[PDB]
């Protein structure tokens, strides 16, 4: 009873059954600050069955800085009571409560209990009571710029899904007597020592196809072992193999036991000293804290920080530990004690609502135990941070101000940014820069582009929509929203509804670019990224990318003249299967669904929009008869659905349906059958069907079947829809116009001049003429796969499961079919959360300037298995060009709007290099190699001249500049690279 | 993009394919016209035939869509024009050339692959009776190929 | 000497070295086990991404290393 209309991209990431369960959990948390406001807005998003806040403490102003549920009207408000309001309203399953007193026993309602903002006293007081009664606590801290996170699932946890991938299956091609499985031919089974493995379709050793999981002895990318097999047979050949994962139990300590001897996970292997460091560090802050009536060490004070290094003396040497401990970092975890940075809130309380998922699901590996982070290389070294510019000034900045002074917030009041795309990373940076207080002085400002609209799904992570903005623009909805949480943005924020790409240059031009100050993309697409990525390169912009995927994600910085571009990389690309695969051998339900989606393109997309086109264009037949692969294809795609095959009731629509039931489910495979009997075999002897290549059967219709019906329901309605028709959905209609259904005899056939020319010529005589039909068009089905009424989804999973029964492949749901063929990314909120966090992090880095290129750090993570890791970014390489240091990403020649000719002789005396190719955009404005008249003939051209004659297209009048690319030999004829040319109009 | 389409053009210039010819249409660089002629120990001798290729704007980290233009009888060629090719769909890398392409098709012209066939009818003829695709390969190189 | 190389999705890799090989040698080891081409290989090493033309001890890469081999991606 999952509401798969809101959780859709969720439960590609989770389940079902995760999902089951998760909304049979409560969850507790102490302390409504950022950290734990953006815990409970993630585990709300989550879809736990509900929420409870406990916080008695009233308002300060100062909370304001990560905290965006208060405003500065709560002042001295408990803020549990004014979050509770706000938080109720994120998802209308789970409720959200407060209690206004905890006591112990009270604490065993609850499957999950978070702890923020707590003494150590308290938390062993809980923690000693969750221990033993089994309930899952987990307890963050968020201290400036460092953090900390503590898990205690309990001594018998039980892990169902260790790392969130999907079980590993292949196909078989020989298993020896002693085990040695074998794949097929180039394929890698990818199962690691100690797997268990379950074996169909054997053939040759049945005993293996009785379903019990046996181990696993990697022996090679392509082959493994499985034991002794002697008994079951002597040798199988072909079948398939699955992974079957195996529960794991999980032993967690207690806080107090874990205090003396901790176990760590490590976010950076280039610091592993520093995690016993920040242990003691945060129980020297709880000491400070109990021994000042609850006060931090203020900013930036000498006397507090020796104070608590004298604290963290005292308690290294209690605990026994023998680690010399470093006074500088020490003092720094002193300084920024009072610190409340949005973009640490966020990344933490990403991670802990990941936490709290996984102890209500029992799905994914949780951290054992410890977590310490720090993001120590975001402090500002380009201002001044001491005790007088770090103190509070009363404003909602505080938390902020106490880590990076007053001047660095002039510094970011003063950004002119711009975001690319208002998605889930999209709203949770402007949310990020709202509280960051980004672009609220008098020369700041925000611009957002985005050309889409909310929809009911994109609900589930994007925090700044609500049901009542279903159908309006992302932008306005979220400048709108971030207004409301910052009222010092009002008139800040410009919002634009336009797609970033070749088309929106005279909006995103030369004057908008240039009084920008970082670019943020926030997009789901490679190309977008590409074309967002030239554009900073040209105008030498920063540039902060950032991408999820289920609960992996990563974050790259481009900084101009230092680093490399985001297209200097590659990524895997996405796999497409051979054409003959899909068409004739499939063996795959991916192969199924690819051809259903072909063939609803190519039934109710392609003959509608050759119809359409041919009574628009005049010319339309004409140019077809001679630029296209398959004119006679078109001809009859017209004529049948004009006036061979036009129906004139709905009736006509069920018999066409089954009509091409019988085309495409039972006369093709008789053909292919006709062609390749199942007993033929190859050239080599071996049998054609085996392995790879499954033997099909022909499907006999049967109303009864749900499948067929399906298959005739769905391609009627929208055979109907194409045609403007009043479909219905009651199966008495169907099963009357279908009893009275005569096929036509079918016989596969054996095969065995100039006229066609005249046969095309009557074809298109005898169409209706197009001035017979004025204002008469056929409707096209353009594909939808989150519209659950427009039989989409329905015809293509019909059609996917009707050609997989024809070949003996397992067949799909609407779930998974609509997962495959709609491409959808599982998305997930924590992951965005995380994203966001680490951008935002390295935001304060570019806003400070920072030169070295070791200060920066790209990040990724993989919060199923609890993975995180960073690495400096790549230096730009560097050549020599004349004798000169030349950049190869970031450098470019600036010339006038000279001639051809000048250009060449420019390069021949300045460079000493001789041009042999010039190109611009798509086209070849100059090579070596050319005729002498057409060089002769373009020569005394100006380069402006030159592409508007070589493209026949005068340029724009917001065109300011022209980007040409040039290949070049030196006088000994080596090939040298060139950066390349900008030519100012 | 640019770059390596310029490169591999200038190679073309500097050495002679011989049994090809590949160049952009008018000044597209994006737009290929490829010509292959039939090897002489195959029913397609003495045979013109014309390609087009289409490079992506990601070259040369995605394949070219190389697409016959002229009527071809080959198991592994359908009537589109589309190529049974491997380094075409999933095997490509952004290490392969036009020549080796133009190689590969002409390899895959002079002898073909009716074991993994595109068109299952007339790789059917092929391995029952040899002659009828002899003489239908013929028929076709001569009306489609010769003109 | 011999490294471990773990996956961002949780495989572990183990791979037979020496000190002078160069990384261009371990990302084709890499693909050999894996798949991969070494131009779509990520790999990091005590917070520094290891770069085609130098060698392990550049990077003082010693026994019993651990590698993580990540990529990019595109939802948002
Ligand atoms: P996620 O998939 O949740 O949201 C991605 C958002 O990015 C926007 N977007 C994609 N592609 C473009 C271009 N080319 N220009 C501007 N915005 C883009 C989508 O509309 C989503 O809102
Ligand atoms: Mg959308
Ligand atoms: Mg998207």
């Amino acid at each position: 009873t999952i509401d798969e209309g809101l959780y859709s991209r969720q439960l590609y990431v989770l389940g079902h059954e995760a999902m089951k369960q998760m909304s049979q959990s409560n969850v507790l948390i102490i302390g409504c600050k950022g950290l734990g406001v953006e815990i409970a807005k993630n585990v709300c998003l989550a879809g736990v069955k509900s929420v409870t806040l406990y916080d008695p403490q009233p308002t300060r102003i100062e909370d304001l800085s990560s905290q965006y549920f208060l405003t500065e009207d709560d002042i001295g408000v408990p803020r549990a009571k004014v979050t509770v309001s706000k938080l109720a309203e994120l998802n209308q399953y789970v409720p959200v409560s407060v209690v206004d007193e905890l006591s112990t026993e009270y604490l065993k309602n609850f499957k999950c209990v978070v702890v923020t903002e707590t003494s150590l006293t308290k938390q062993l007081e809980i923690n000693d009571f969750t221990h033993k009664n089994h309930i899952a606590y987990i307890a963050a801290d968020s201290r400036g710029l460092f953090g900390s996170i503590f898990c205690d699932f309990g001594e018998n946890f039980i892990c169902t899904d260790t790392d969130g991938n999907e079980p590993l299956t292949g196909m078989i091609a020989s298993i020896t007597d002693d085990g040695v499985v074998t794949m097929l031919e180039e394929t890698r089974h990818g199962l690691e020592n100690g797997d268990f493995v379950k074996f169909t379709e054997v053939k040759g050793m049945p005993g293996l196809n009785d379903g019990t999981p046996r181990k696993v002895e990697v022996k090679g990318p392509y082959t493994f072992s499985i034991g002794s097999v002697k008994d079951l047979g002597s040798a199988g050949y072909n079948g398939v193999f699955t992974q079957v994962k195996v529960p794991t139990k999980i032993s967690f300590k207690s806080l107090r036991e874990s205090l003396k001897d901790p176990e760590y996970v490590y976010p950076d292997f280039g610091k592993m000293m520093r995690p016993p460091q920040y242990h003691i560090a945060f129980q020297a802050l709880s000491a400070f804290a109990d021994a000042h009536e609850g006060s931090l060490p203020r900013p930036r004070n000498d006397i507090d920080a020796a104070e608590f290094f004298e604290f963290c003396k005292k308690i290294a040497s209690t605990l026994q530990f023998d680690v010399e401990l470093d006074e500088k970092l020490i003092k720094e975890i002193s300084y920024q004690a009072r610190g409340d940075l949005v973009a640490m809130s966020a990344f933490l309380g990403g991670a802990v609502a990941q936490e709290v998922l996984k102890a209500t699901t029992s799905k994914f590996y949780p951290l054992k135990q410890y977590f310490y982070f720090d993001s120590l290389e975001s402090l500002p070294s380009s201002v001044t941070i001491s005790e007088e510019t770090c103190k509070p000034r009363g404003c909602r900045y505080d938390g902020q101000i106490a880590v990076f002074g007053s001047e660095f917030q002039e510094k970011i009041a003063s950004l002119s940014t711009f975001l690319v795309g208002a998605g889930a990373i999209g709203c949770e940076m402007l949310k990020n820069w709202a509280m960051m207080g980004v672009a609220t002085g008098e020369s700041g400002h925000i611009s957002v582009t985005d050309m889409d609209s909310i929809e009911k799904s994109n609900l589930n992570r994007q925090f700044l929509f609500r049901p009542r903005d279903v159908g309006k623009l992302k932008s306005e909805c979220a400048s709108t929203a971030v207004s409301i949480m910052n009222p010092s943005l009002t008139g800040k924020i410009t919002s634009y509804q336009e797609r970033v790409g070749p088309e929106s240059e005279g909006i995103f031009g030369d004057e908008f670019f240039e009084k920008l100050s970082l670019v943020t993309n926030a997009l789901d697409n490679v190309e977008a990224r590409m074309y967002v990525d030239r554009r900073c390169v040209f105008f030498e912009k920063p540039l902060l990318e950032s991408g999820t995927l289920g609960t992996k994600g990563n974050t790259q910085v481009v900084v101009p003249h230092l680093t490399e571009s985001y297209g200097s990389s590659q990524d895997p690309p996405e796999k497409s299967f051979p054409i003959c695969t899909l068409k004739n051998f499939p063996n795959r339900i991916e192969h199924t669904i690819a051809w259903a989606r072909d063939l609803f393109e190519g039934l109710f997309k392609q003959p509608i929009d050759n119809v359409n086109m041919y009574l628009s264009s005049p010319n339309f037949l004409e140019t077809s008869l001679k630029t296209s692969s398959n004119p006679r294809e078109v001809l009859e795609n017209i004529r049948d659905y004009l006036v061979t095959e036009k129906p004139l009731s709905f009736e006509e629509c069920i018999m066409w349906a089954r009509l091409q039931f019988d085309k495409f489910f039972n006369n093709n495979i008789q053909q292919l059958l006709f062609n390749f009997p199942k007993d033929s075999v190859t050239s080599t002897g071996q049998p054609f069907w085996s392995g790879p290549k499954r033997a099909p059967t022909p499907l006999s219709f049967d109303i009864h079947n749900r499948e067929h019906f399906d298959f005739i329901v769905a391609a009627a309605s929208l055979y109907a829809f194409n045609y403007g028709l009043k479909s219905e959905t009651d199966p008495a209609i169907y099963e009357r116009v279908l009893a009275g259904y005569n096929p036509p005899p079918f016989a596969p056939k054996s095969g065995i001049a100039n006229k066609d020319k005249q046969e095309l010529k009557s074809i298109a005589d005898s169409l209706p003429p197009p001035s017979s039909l004025v204002g008469f068009r056929l409707t096209p089905a353009e594909f939808e796969k989150d519209d659950d009424s427009n039989h989409h989804i329905d015809f293509i999973t019909a059609a996917s499961n009707l050609r997989a029964m024809n070949y003996d492949i397992t067949p799909a749901d609407r779930f998974k079919t609509k997962f495959v063929a709609g491409k959808i990314v599982p998305a997930m909120c924590t992951s965005t959360a995380v994203v966001s966090g680490l951008v935002c992090l390295e935001l304060v880095k570019l806003v400070d300037g920072k030169k070295k290129i070791e200060e920066y750090k790209n990040g990724f993570f993989n919060l199923a298995i609890g993975l995180f890791t960073f690495s400096d970014p790549i230096a730009s390489p560097k050549m020599k060009v004349n004798g000169k240091e030349i950049d190869k990403i970031w450098d470019r020649y600036n010339l006038p709007d000279c001639t051809l000719q000048e250009l060449i002789d420019y390069f021949q005396k300045e460079e000493g290099l001789e041009v042999t190719m010039l190109s611009s955009g798509v086209s070849l404005l100059y090579a070596n190699f050319q005729p002498p008249k057409k060089l002769a003939e373009r020569l005394p051209l100006k380069i402006s001249e030159l592409v508007e004659q070589i493209t026949k297209k005068k340029l724009e009048p917001f065109r300011k500049h022209l980007v040409l690319e040039i290949c070049c030999d030196d006088a000994n004829g080596e090939d040298v690279e060139v950066p390349f040319i900008c030519i100012k109009l | 993009a640019l770059k390596r389409i310029n490169r591999e053009l200038a190679d073309l210039g500097k050495d002679p394919p011989s049994s090809s010819s590949a160049g952009p249409v008018g000044d597209d660089l994006f737009h290929w016209q490829a010509t292959i002629m039939g090897p002489a120990d195959s029913p397609y001798a003495g045979g013109v035939f014309f390609l087009s290729i289409h490079f992506p704007t990601d070259y040369p980290f995605k394949p070219p869509k190389v697409n016959f233009t002229t009527r071809i009888y080959h198991p592994n060629i359908n009537s589109n024009g589309s190529i049974c090719l491997d380094i075409l769909r999933d095997q490509w890398s952004p290490a392969l050339t036009i020549s080796k392409v133009l190689l590969s098709i002409s390899s895959l012209l002079t002898d073909p692959n009716p074991d993994d066939p595109l068109v299952p009818e007339i790789a059917h003829v092929y391995k029952t009776d040899r002659s009828r695709y002899e003489l239908s390969a013929r028929e076709w190189t001569r009306k489609y190929a010769i003109g | 000497m011999q490294i471990f190389v773990k996956t961002l999705t949780g495989k572990t890799i183990t791979l037979e070295v020496e000190s002078s090989d160069t990384i261009d040698n371990v990302k084709s080891k890499i693909q050999d086990k894996e798949g991969i081409p070494p131009d779509q290989q990520r790999l990091i090493f005590a917070g520094k991404q290891l770069e085609d033309g130098r060698t392990l001890s550049d990077y003082n890469i010693q026994k019993e290393s651990t590698l993580h081999l990540v990529l990019r991606l595109r939802g948002g």
